[PDB]
RNA sequence: AUUCCUUGGAAUAUUAUAUUUUAAAAUAUAAAUACUGAAUAUCUAAAUAUUAUUAUUACUAAUAAUAAUAAUAUGGUAAUAGAACAUUUAAUGAUAAUAUAUAUUAGUUAUUAAUUAAUAUAUGUAUUAAUUAAAUAGAGAA
RNA sequence: AGUAUGAAAAUGAUUAUUUUAUAAGCAAUCAUGAAUAUAUUAUAUUAUAUUAAUGAUGUACCUUUUGUAUAAUGGGUCAGC
């Protein structure tokens, strides 16, 4: 009976934001967070044979909070099909070749299920390391919240 | 129908509504959704009409929420107020698409109003016409 | 003639920030080319 | 305890509980209870004599068996059928002999005919 | 009004990461009792008398006075969407019957130089209604319906599927 | 247009260095084929191609997708 | 404007009144054949007439074919369930039969975990809508 | 939740909700049983066997068949014990082309089997149902 | 190596339905959308059948072994014996 009725507004897809400047969750929780939204587990009409996971912006991804001493000792690592090209790099290091989206990235891909979805759900996150972006029109707004 | 017509016959003085009650139990137990009959035209036009019949302020088709604008699926929620009483939600994909279902569902609320039996008999003043 | 569009706070109240220098941008692999 | 406005609803939706197991229905829907009843027969009508909750659109009444006296849902017996036969095949890994594990459930379907505030 | 406790449908599990789950919600029992619970959902293709608008019931209609169609959004704060110019100022009936009758003669004379945005602008009234009350020579119409077919014609093989798709979806979306 | 293969093959041994063995064999086959005419059949075809792509439901943003799973016997929402 | 589209209402048995839905029952046996004795028997003993008495509104119908002994019994969607009993004594014959009875028509079929009710009416509460939860995410 | 006394109660605090009062303050309510987790146990039905109680049916009736209630038991190699089915032959043996046999598909009966319906091919038609007797009596394993 | 008959399988070609060109492992089972086919009670918001969206689970079988996914034995498949 509960499952009759236009499902259509469920199975659509918002657009989240979070800004990482004003979010105090270190890195690695922050990417777990945003698996869930990814997969679409927040939501009670989430069945696991079907993607049916949100967008999800992050902007300002450079104040990303990193605890310790990661950012210098935190090794990514690559490797070819071919023996002796092992790329080990730091933390750091990948942030200046590619930015701390792709970190963030990264730890969202590791946290999330291991299978055919995985890869739309990883590209569902859109990334930014500092503040402009081009999804700031699509991220859901109420008309109530218009005060500011 | 014979069947019926039988009941009613032997059943037109003992107990005059036996047969309605028969039918009833048969005939009116069916499922019917009368949301499912419906086929509006171009139904802003037609509510626009039926809130000059009545005593309402003219409607008018507001954004509530968005979400997904630039995008192959987007969700507008707009609202068909009159004053400040929502006469009709409406989500869509598109702005237009979205307006004209809030002013659907309008005219469904309108239509498919269900009184209850402790009401006195309303009588409505028939179909909008425009 | 305005349009009806709504925006998020949490976009709004966003301070501005400036992205920092990636190395694997075209701009500073031209700066790096010899 | 006011039940005014689930009095006045069109829409209503109960969570009876046969045996703890909870059903959650309309008037109208078939009821699939996963056994064979021996107290019912087909054609005979249960009064559910323990409803979890009641519900409308924006009200619930709720409680642990609410009042027989506040609500009247019956449903009537259609059918004691099975469910479709399977011979789940079962044996070890290098032993030749395997034991054909025959499954035949039954059911009882119910048709909540009545739902209503009292 | 009523006085009744509100909650929302809870689960005993984290609701962010396990929303899905049954069980959870099964698990939870609440105090006996009557609850007010919103309903966490659009009134769209519904029929319920709780999603009625007060306006609609009849002034008799005990539902009325209660208080479960909720006005929860204010139409202060809103945007319009894809209103007329005549809803944002009130519609004019200034233009008298001469003018009316000059505006079809017109039209009937040079439907391309007198096409109807240029009335509009000429007159300060809707295009809408200056098609209502003159039609254009039919020649011009049987001309213009030629330059859509052959627009028509000219569309790829995907494109017409497309538009056709469209029109279902259009067709769909009055249904509710 | 097809083929089968026809009646009786005659296998014939192969002798190959050392002691070894082939059997060769001579297969023969038959070519079938059905004509059918551009003005029905395929004309008929295309119809049903057409009445097919007709039935057709379109893609809609926010089509109403079953909420695919069991209920539980408890609400959700 | 306001158009109507066709639709038909859909019967639900036991909400007004409830027909029954076993109609027919044909007992159908050999005299000649030891696979039919359990039938022959049961046919002989005032079970049939006790069966009768019982159910009034399902027939019993009472065939001589030369095969074994069948129980086809008819119901109100139409189908047919068909029960050869093949060298089964009385007792065994009756069960059978009142297992024929109890049954609706309807095809066996395998249900999945929990899949108990079965409803042709839109929800009483609304489907879940992101936008109008009570709890936003985030 | 935290503290005290002896599963409980009390206080304190927290959260949530409702109502009143001027985003606060007061009043009442609820939550404090953490949760997941097995083919474990219970419940919920079904089968079989035994023990002990029944009920119905039929002239070792202290029996048999079926159905209840309570209980206990039901993984299994080597191995022991008990019970069935398929195939073929012999004894007895109605019946019938609206019948039968075999095949395909969809049903039905707790289903290696049989039966139902439709379809195709035979065949003036069963070594047919059933009880016995027997076996060149069942094959992915050499 | 009798004569008829032969929709027995393995095996080949072809056509239809369906799935399939960002996806990795006994190819099944369970969940679960979608598409197609049939149905003289689909009244439908129907029922079955077919089909590698998608998700979860899942080391062939025998033999011999203290013990086998084993990279231990044995088998190309089917029919007859
Ligand atoms: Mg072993
Ligand atoms: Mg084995
Ligand atoms: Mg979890
Ligand atoms: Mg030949
Ligand atoms: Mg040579
Ligand atoms: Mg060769
Ligand atoms: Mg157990
Ligand atoms: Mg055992
Ligand atoms: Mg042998
Ligand atoms: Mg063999
Ligand atoms: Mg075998
Ligand atoms: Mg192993
Ligand atoms: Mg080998």
């Amino acid at each position: 009976s509960q499952k009759i009725g236009h499902s259509g507004l469920a199975f659509a897809r918002l657009w989240h934001h979070v800004d990482v400047a004003r979010d105090k969750r270190t890195l690695g929780r922050l990417a777990s967070a945003i698996a869930i939204t990814l997969i679409g587990r927040h939501k009670p009409v989430y069945h696991p044979s079907q993607d049916c996971g949100d967008y999800v912006v992050v902007t300002n991804c450079q104040k990303i909070r990193v605890t310790g001493k990661k950012f210098e000792q935190k090794t990514y690592w690559s490797h070819s099909g071919r023996p002796g090209q092992l790329k080990l790099q730091t933390m750091n290091k990948v942030v200046a070749d590619k930015g701390f989206g792709e970190i963030l990235k990264k730890a969202v891909s590791g946290m999330l299920p291991k299978n055919k979805l995985r890869k739309q759900r990883l590209d569902r996150l859109k990334v930014f390391d500092g503040s402009e972006n081009p999804y700031k029109q699509n991220i859901t707004a109420f008309a109530h919240e218009q005060s500011s | 129908r014979s069947i019926i017509a039988a009941i009613w016959a032997v059943t037109e003085q003992k107990d005059s509504q036996a047969v309605y009650r028969f039918i009833d139990d048969h005939i009116m137990s069916r499922k019917l959704d009368i949301t499912k009959m419906f086929q509006f035209e171009q139904p802003t036009r037609e509510l626009a009409m039926l809130c000059r019949r009545e005593g309402l302020e003219k409607p008018v088709s507001k954004l509530v929420a968005e979400s997904g604008r630039l995008s192959k699926s987007p969700v507008f929620i707009v609202h068909v107020f009159s004053g400040e009483e929502t006469l009709g939600e409406g989500y869509g994909s598109s702005l237009k698409e979205a307006k004209a279902r809030a002013a659907t569902d309008a005219l469904m609320k309108w239509y498919c109003y269900e009184p209850l039996a402790q009401q006195e008999p309303v009588i409505d003043p028939g179909t909008v016409v425009v | 003639s305005t349009r009806p569009f709504l925006v998020a706070p949490s976009i709004a109240n966003s301070i501005t920030t400036e992205a920092p220098a990636i190395n694997h941008s075209p701009e500073l692999a031209n700066a790096r080319k010899w | 305890t006011d039940t005014t406005p689930l009095k006045l609803s069109n829409e209503l939706y109960a969570i009876f509980k046969i045996h703890n197991r909870p059903y959650l229905v309309t008037e109208g829907d078939r009821v699939i209870l996963p056994f064979k009843l021996k107290q019912a027969e087909v054609g005979d009508i249960l009064n559910m004599t323990d409803v979890t909750t009641l519900g409308s659109r924006n009200y619930k009444l709720v409680g642990h068996p609410i009042n027989t006296s506040l609500y009247t849902l019956k449903a009537t017996v259609v059918g004691k059928t099975k469910r479709a036969f399977q011979t789940r095949e079962v044996t070890k890994r290098r032993n030749r002999r395997v034991r054909h594990a025959k499954s035949k459930g039954d059911l009882t379907i119910l048709r909540i005919s009545e739902l209503s505030m009292n | 009004q009523f006085g009744f406790p509100k909650t929302q449908v809870t689960t005993i599990y984290n609701k962010t990461k396990s929303a899905s789950n049954y069980k959870g919600y099964l698990k939870h029992r609440d105090a006996p009792g009557m609850y007010y619970q919103p309903s966490e959902s659009i009134a769209t293709g519904s029929v319920n008398s709780e999603t009625i608008p007060r306006s609609f019931m009849a002034a008799s209609d005990p539902r009325r006075g209660l208080d479960m169609p909720v006005q929860s959004t204010k139409a202060k704060q809103c945007p319009n969407v894809l209103v007329g110019k005549s809803t944002v100022n009130g519609k004019t009936y200034h233009l008298g019957p001469q003018e009316i009758d000059e505006i079809r003669k017109l039209r009937l004379d040079n439907p391309q130089k007198y096409t109807r945005k240029f009335l509009a602008a000429k007159y300060g009234i809707s295009p809408l209604f200056v098609s209502m009350v003159s039609k254009p020579s039919e020649q011009h119409v049987q001309i213009m319906e030629s330059r859509l077919q052959e627009i028509q014609s000219r569309w790829k093989e995907k494109r017409r599927i497309a538009r056709e798709d469209r029109k279902r979806r259009k067709l769909l979306w009055y249904q509710a | 247009i097809w083929t089968g293969s026809d009646g009786f093959w005659r296998k014939r041994v192969e002798f190959k260095a050392r002691t070894r063995i082939g059997i060769i064999s001579h297969p023969y086959i038959h070519v079938r084929c059905i004509l059918r005419t551009k003005s029905v059949t395929k004309r008929r075809l295309a119809y049903e191609a057409h009445l097919k792509e007709q039935k057709r439901a379109p893609w809609v943003q926010l089509g109403d997708k079953p909420i695919r799973g069991v209920t539980g016997g408890v609400y959700k929402w | 404007v306001v158009k109507a589209i066709a639709r038909n209402s859909i019967g639900r048995n036991g909400v007004g009144a409830f027909v029954f839905p076993c109609r027919k029952i044909t007992l159908q046996f050999c005299n000649w054949g030891g696979s039919s004795e359990g039938m022959r028997k049961f046919l002989t003993s005032k079970r049939l007439d006790k069966w009768g008495q019982e159910f009034p509104w399902i027939q019993f119908e009472v065939m001589r074919k030369s095969g074994h002994p069948l129980l086809r019994a008819e119901y109100t969607n139409g189908r047919e369930k068909v029960i050869c009993v093949r060298n089964l004594n009385i007792d065994n014959v009756e069960n059978k039969l009142k297992l024929l009875k109890d049954s609706d028509g309807d095809i066996l079929r395998r249900r999945t975990k929990n899949d108990n009710v079965e409803s042709l009416n839109s929800s009483v509460r609304g489907i879940w809508s992101p936008l109008h939860a009570a709890k936003r995410h985030r």
